[PDB]
RNA sequence: GGCCAGCAUCAGUUUUGGUGGCAGGAUAAAUCCAUAGGAAUGUAGCUUGCCUCGGUAAGUAUUAUAGCCUGUG
RNA sequence: AGAACUGGCGAUGCGGGAUGAACCGAACGUAGAGUUAAGGUGCCGGAAUACACGCUCAUCAGACACCACAAAAGGUGUUAGUUCAUCUAGACAGCCGGACGGUGGCCAUGGAAGUCGGAAUCCGCUAAGGAGUGUGUAACAACUCACCGGCCGAAUGAACUA
RNA sequence: GCAGUCAAGCGUUCAUAGCGACAUUGCUUUUUGAUUCUUCGAUGUCGGCUCUUCCUAUCAUACCGAAGCAGAAUUCGGUAA
RNA sequence: UUUGCUCCACACAAUAUAGAUGGAUACGAAUAAGGCGUCCUUGUGGCGUCGCUGAACCAUAGCAGGCUAGCAACGGUGCACUUGGCGGAAAGGCCUUGGGUGCUUGCUGGCGAAUUGCAAUGUCAUUUUGCGUGGGGAUAAAUCAUUUGUAUACGACUUAGA
């Protein structure tokens, strides 16, 4: 005995299991003589309205994801095994989290679009300082006389996981001394980026990187470098 | 006690319109020769309709070792009966001799399940040839390769009441 | 001086190829080499050179020797008696001090009552020549 | 074979090493327990002790005097062991228990003797590792014998005056075994090699 | 079940150099030097190169094994401790009343002395071990910290100092008052 | 020829050793010798890899610069 | 308390159950040697601190039929089994990332936006994302898991049986 | 207590030959704190002055634990004779 | 109260043995570790070795151990003195200096044993005391009676008296 009690819950979702993994296989196998270009896209960060823009854009393309090592079991990761020829080394390629792209419409709006396409996401740059007074829930973005004050439930949140020293004083939270959370030209810490994520600051710009793309026909391997 | 393979045959009754019963055979384990002939009418009980005096004994072999000092793994199939009712059980023991894996095989059951020599039945001894098929962990962990292992604290057995050395161990 | 000066704690240790002495039993006292490990306290010896049967034995009944030989696992009595005369292990047995030490209690159980009077005037010879060698320096 | 045996009590388990003894005082030999405080007894600490409190409200009720009694020194709580393995009462039993003496330490003139040991009552053979154990010294001091102070100090003033004697009885066989080397090679000890010495 | 062997794998960084005997071990680098007794637990060191040694269990059970992953443990943290050392920070948030913590040293014993929690006028004195150094912290309010070479001084001599203000008979959800410690971290 | 004893060769009962001759079984099974086929906890060779200049890692290779298993005689 | 067959004690010693009319051996003239029964072999106590494989740690262990007697079910103690699953093509553990749109779904109301509640509970896009398990704001925000994905590289989980 | 209901288990293999823990429903003198003034055959002898001791299943005092525990008071609960 | 009293030396008598018949032969600590030797930069170092039983080490020849002749050695051992220490846990022993003094089986010679009749423990150690010898040593108290009252049922206790 003295094994680990497991938790069990009651909520409505269920597990998947490998069903839905040789779907994907058979998927991007289906999706090779369908279209006519493979464009993977490394894309570590996301968020979801971000995929759900791509998406929606693109009538003709078709954005697959998945596993790694099942796009590598589904386009074939050895030249001896591939469904169609000259595979093996673009997959290769596609080491972080990839989506396959499947278009029909051209090679130079594809690579267009994407420096073209930029969005904004979290930090995970400016440097921000708090004053020395009651902390806001926009903290010094705009002028405080609009401001919110913090919910004081994420209070020991603060004083324990953002490691930010906050003593209280009635219903408003307070701090006494002035405290910066970034440099600019600094790697954010894991906590620092935490710390804009509750304060809600995503001034960072995101964009997509593409790094292949494969033309049935021609059956060739194309690397182009854009980030 | 040390035990010993036995085969012992039946051969029901040579009667008028039925000459000529068929055979049956056993492979028995057993101490001795009169256990083995008594072991072979419990079974042979069960499966068909004779007795012992409706009954007769063919003959009686010892069946020594094939392959004595060659070290082999075994799987033995037992059924046993519990303080409840009876259920199936599956262990491997590696040992030298079939006779002499059996001789280990009631020394476990009755150490680790309280279980007596007239409860215990012996479904069927075989050898397991290719490794990496050992289904139990305790087995597996000896075939690991060029195997090593120390004998630390061994302990001293004297003959003299007093020793005048303050005894080391190794 | 910034090294770790942590202890090693020698120990003989089983494994195919290292002989042993068979301290009680039948052959008690011959020379033998482990071909085979069985489990943690069953293991499968032999020694074709001494005259002890291959056979399967409890390590409470053997005691293990410091020397060793090469052997591959499982090797048959034929193979063990080549690789025994090719390491020569008769011959490094005896020049142990342990392997003196059984041959000694053996010659003194064999003294002839006659002879045990020849190790008693020597015994009185020698403690002469020592005394007058030991309070000069 | 030796007129008295001089047993160290260091090491020792309670049961074993009062069972070896009781043996030898009915069979005749006179033996003497030394530095008894230093014995050990299976099981952990706070089980004995609670296998001493049970014995300890053991008593008459009617006059406490006359009752059992709780000795508490660790030099009588082994003889309490051994006097329930001799029959004390009859007259072969008490001449056996004019054989015995216990000590706590080691008072003279046994400090000066060969001191032996009992390998079939040693801890350190008879226990398997990893479990517990429990030394007779810590346990009496926590029931009331209130002299571990003296007992441990009287130590410290014999084992330097003891280690001064062994620094000489070391040099001094340096000196002989020396002196045999050159013995050795001569014919005299050429001849006692072939007789076996 | 009998297991064989086992073993774990300490880490030496370059800075230190640790010197086993039987089961005393010292841990020898540049902050100091610590030492820590291992004579119950009945395993077998083994070094191989010079910045990592092998622990080892021959033939234990489940319990014997259990009691060799803390051995690796103990001894990184004996490692970190000389290397980096440790330094745990403590608030003491008061309600009402302004605490008074100050250090003191009678005979040369170095105590922490609290004195006006909640009204009290009972002195309370923590002993500080050997090898802790108590420090008030500059231009941070309300905060005491402790720091030391050793895990088992320090964590316990921070513990000892928050029993030592234990709110009796009254409601803890009401009464705010006592000292906690803020995190756990290390110096560099 | 009263009392208690010691040894010798025997008889009755009985304990405890040493050692010798034969019959059985699969005319013990094994080892051992021969000879076919085989396999990995894969030996030599080979090939790659990092690399303190040979050492391990992973690939090939069925006895060679170790051997083993199975079957038959 | 009252019957049926047999064996007992009553009339009955001896050896074993510490002790006992009924249980276990066994039935008695007086002595010697030898071998045993039931029961035993650490010491009292005559006899192996015998050999072998395991299991067991109790802050009231347990130790022998009749016999001096305890019952269910619980236990993150430990050991051995049973069928079902998941996996070296990446499982299980844990950090990290996403965990969405129609939507602040109908009614309820001083306010209820996934969560004071009744009835409900359907589709879109998805690798995956419930008209939504928990933290709680007066509502909201905010965090969490359930669901998938990134790293690391060997097995692991559930249900029971004794 | 009887009479149901629900069903993890049990019953040579077993749902439905038949048992049934854990729950729960049946009223057992009136849903608005009005009262019920109901003692219903103890067929049998111990009780009390003095005095000692022993259990724990703790009424007080020691120390903890948990609750709308603001205090004040007061409850539940544990170790302890 | 008849010359008693004590310690040392010796002779006879007694008196018993819980059981002499080569010798109780001195480190401490750890046991998943230590012992001894050797070096060294003195250390929780380096190297070498030993254990697996005390079956060891020491001692041991002579009429139960005799009377003598030598050789070789400066050693061994016993007894009485002496010199300087050390030991208080119940030390009551352990070393040590100077001579004296026997013995020597380290080596080699000569003499002696018988008759205890073929075995009978074939007596060989050690407790306690007594009676006389011969050299020293030293010259007391308690109780009852009488009397106190801090005491007291009687004993006891507590005080006094040349």
């Amino acid at each position: 005995r003295s094994k680990r009690s497991k938790l069990v819950t009651l909520a409505q979702t269920d597990k998947k299991g490998r069903e839905n993994k040789e779907r994907i296989f058979d998927e991007v196998r289906e999706a090779l003589d369908t279209y006519r270009y493979v464009w993977v896209l490394h894309l570590d960060d996301v968020r979801t309205p971000v995929l759900q823009e791509i998406r929606t854009s693109w009538a003709g393309s078709k954005l697959i994801m998945g596993k790694r090592k099942v796009l590598q079991k589904a386009l074939g990761e050895k030249r001896e095994e591939e469904y169609k020829e000259n595979l093996y080394q673009l997959s290769k390629l596609c080491s972080g989290v990839t989506g396959l792209l499947f278009t029909d419409e051209d090679v130079n709006t594809v690579k267009e679009y994407f420096k073209s396409y930029v969005r904004s996401d979290y930090s995970r740059p400016l440097t921000f300082t708090i004053p020395e007074g009651i902390v806001y829930s926009r903290g010094g973005q705009i002028p405080a006389e609009e401001d919110v004050p913090m919910i004081h439930s994420l209070e020991p949140t603060m004083r324990n996981k953002f490691e930010i020293p906050t003593k209280i004083k009635a219903g408003k939270i307070t701090i006494d001394s002035p405290y910066l959370v970034c440099t600019e030209g600094e790697k954010l810490d894991v906590r620092q980026a935490l710390i804009l994520k509750q304060f809600g600051i995503a001034a960072s710009e995101f964009k997509v990187k593409v790094s292949a793309y494969y033309d049935n026909d021609s059956s060739t391997v194309e690397s182009t470098n854009i980030n | 006690a040390h035990f010993k393979e036995y085969q012992v045959i039946g051969r029901r009754l040579p009667t008028e319109s039925v000459p000529e019963p068929k055979l049956f055979r056993m492979r028995i384990f057993a101490s001795n020769e009169v256990i083995a002939k008594s072991r072979y009418w419990y079974f042979l009980q069960k499966l068909h309709k004779v007795k012992k005096a409706s009954g007769e004994i063919v003959s009686i072999n010892q069946i020594n070792e094939a392959h004595p000092t060659k070290v082999k793994n075994f799987g033995v199939w037992v059924r046993y009966d519990s303080r409840s009712g009876t259920h199936n059980m599956y262990k491997e023991i590696r040992d030298v001799s079939r006779v002499a894996a059996v001789e280990t095989l009631y020394q476990d059951m009755a150490a680790r399940h309280r279980a007596r020599f007239r409860s215990i039945h012996i479904l069927k001894v075989a050898e397991i040839e290719k490794t990496a098929d050992v289904k139990r962990q305790y087995v597996k962990q000896f075939l690991t390769k060029d195997l090593k292992f120390p004998l630390p604290h061994r302990v001293q057995k004297s003959t003299k009441t007093f020793s005048y050395k303050r005894p080391s161990t190794f | 001086s910034t090294d770790s000066i942590v202890k090693a704690s020698n120990w003989r240790l089983v494994e195919v190829g290292r002989v042993v002495l068979i301290k009680k039993g039948q052959s008690a006292g011959k020379l033998a080499a482990i071909v085979e490990i069985i489990d943690q306290k069953k293991v499968l010896i032999d020694g074709p050179k001494a005259g002890v049967p291959r056979q399967a034995i409890n390590l409470g009944q053997v005691v293990l020797t410091p020397l060793t030989f090469a052997l591959p696992r499982g090797a048959r009595t034929a193979t063990v008696s080549k690789k025994w005369a090719a390491a020569a292990v008769c011959e490094k047995w005896a020049a142990s001090s342990w392997a003196k030490k059984i041959a000694q209690r053996e010659r003194r159980a064999a003294l002839t009552d006659f002879e045990r009077f020849q190790v008693m005037v020597l015994r009185k010879q020698k403690r002469y020549t020592v005394k007058k060698a030991l309070a000069k320096a | 074979v030796e007129p008295v045996v001089v047993i160290d009590g260091k090491g020792h388990l309670v049961g074993r090493l009062a069972s070896v003894v009781a043996k030898q005082l009915l069979n005749g030999q006179k033996i003497v327990v030394v530095r008894a405080e230093e014995l050990n007894i299976s099981g952990e600490f706070f089980r004995n002790k609670l296998k001493y409190h049970d014995f300890l409200r053991k008593a008459t009720a009617f006059n406490k005097t006359r009752g059992p009694f709780h000795f508490r020194a660790p030099s009588r709580i082994f003889y309490k062991a051994l006097r329930g393995m001799v029959s004390h009462k009859t007259a072969r039993g008490k001449a056996a228990l004019e054989r015995l003496k216990v000590f706590e330490g080691i008072p003279p003139p046994y400090d000066k003797k060969k001191r032996v040991v009992v390998p079939q009552a040693l801890r350190v053979l008879r226990l398997k590792p990893g479990r517990k154990y429990t030394t007779l010294g810590k346990l009496s001091t926590s029931v009331g014998w209130k002299y571990e102070d003296v007992v441990a100090k009287l130590e410290a003033k014999r084992k330097v005056s003891s280690a001064e004697y062994y620094a000489k009885k070391r040099a001094f066989t340096k000196k002989v075994a020396s002196a045999n080397a050159t013995a050795a090679e001569s014919d005299v000890a050429k001849q006692l090699a072939a007789l076996g010495y | 079940m009998k297991y064989i062997q086992t073993e774990q794998q300490i880490e030496v960084p370059e800075g230190v150099t640790v010197s086993i005997k039987s089961r005393i071990v010292k841990v020898v680098g540049p902050r100091g030097t610590l030492t820590k007794n291992l004579k119950h637990i009945d395993v077998t060191f083994t070094k191989v190169n010079n910045q990592l040694i092998k622990v080892a269990v021959h033939n234990g059970g489940r319990k014997h094994v259990a009691a060799l992953r803390t051995v690796k443990s103990l001894v990184d943290n004996m490692i970190t401790g000389v290397t980096k050392g440790y330094k745990y920070k403590m608030r003491y948030v008061y309600a009402h009343f302004p605490i008074n913590v100050n250090i003191v040293e009678k005979d040369g014993a170095k105590f922490i002395e609290v004195r006006n929690f909640l009204g009290d006028k009972k002195i309370r004195n923590v002993p500080v071990r050997d090898g802790v150094t108590i420090e008030f912290s500059t231009n941070v309010k309300d905060e005491i910290v402790l720091s030391g070479n050793s895990v088992e001084d320090v964590s316990q001599n921070a513990a000892d100092l928050q029993q030592i203000c234990r709110v009796r008979n009254k409601d803890i959800r009401k009464f705010l008052d006592g000292i906690y410690v803020s995190h756990k971290g290390f110096i560099t």
